């Protein structure tokens, strides 16, 4: 089950863009 | 978490923004 | 169902490369 | 459309080129 | 079945990072 | 191969390193 792993890759790219100079936290529960 | 919220349905930019610092 | 959403991300990257200086249209029906 | 054509089977570079300007 | 195709895209990015100046081989069996 | 090994389960960085030159 690498679907979540690959989804997560896209999520971090999207958060980089969204969050900007605020930056973000990435915490897989 | 973000993986539960956003890998089981598409998260808008507004919903992704909940995970910014 | 984020599978189409994530597929689309890869499609746009591929069209950037394919289309070159022509550019492209991305229209999810 | 491109999502129907190319997310349900792999599109070659030739088939992707149908979506260039 | 574009799942393998899209997985492969991520694998090559990961191998670029892992392998560094050694580089890598990508051979879909 | 790498697709069989690493698209059916998550490959660690150590396991990916088997495919370096
Ligand atoms: C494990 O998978 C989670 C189990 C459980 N469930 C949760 O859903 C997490 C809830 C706490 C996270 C913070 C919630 C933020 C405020 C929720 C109000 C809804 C309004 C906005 C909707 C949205 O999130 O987009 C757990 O206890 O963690
Ligand atoms: C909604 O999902 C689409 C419904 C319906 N079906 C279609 O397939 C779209 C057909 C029109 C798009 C332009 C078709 C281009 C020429 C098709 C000839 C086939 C030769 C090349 C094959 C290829 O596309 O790779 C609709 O009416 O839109
Ligand atoms: C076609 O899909 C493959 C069929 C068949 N099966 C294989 O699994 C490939 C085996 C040969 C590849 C080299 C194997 C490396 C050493 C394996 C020892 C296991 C220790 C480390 C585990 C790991 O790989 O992470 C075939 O004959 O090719
Ligand atoms: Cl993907
Ligand atoms: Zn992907």
């Amino acid at each position: 089950f690498v679907n979540q792993h690959l989804c997560g890759s896209h999520l971090v790219e999207a958060l980089y863009l969204v969050c900007g100079e605020r930056g973000f936290f990435y915490t897989p529960k | 978490g973000i993986v539960e919220q956003c890998c089981t349905s598409i998260c808008s930019l507004y919903q992704l923004e909940n995970y910014c610092n």
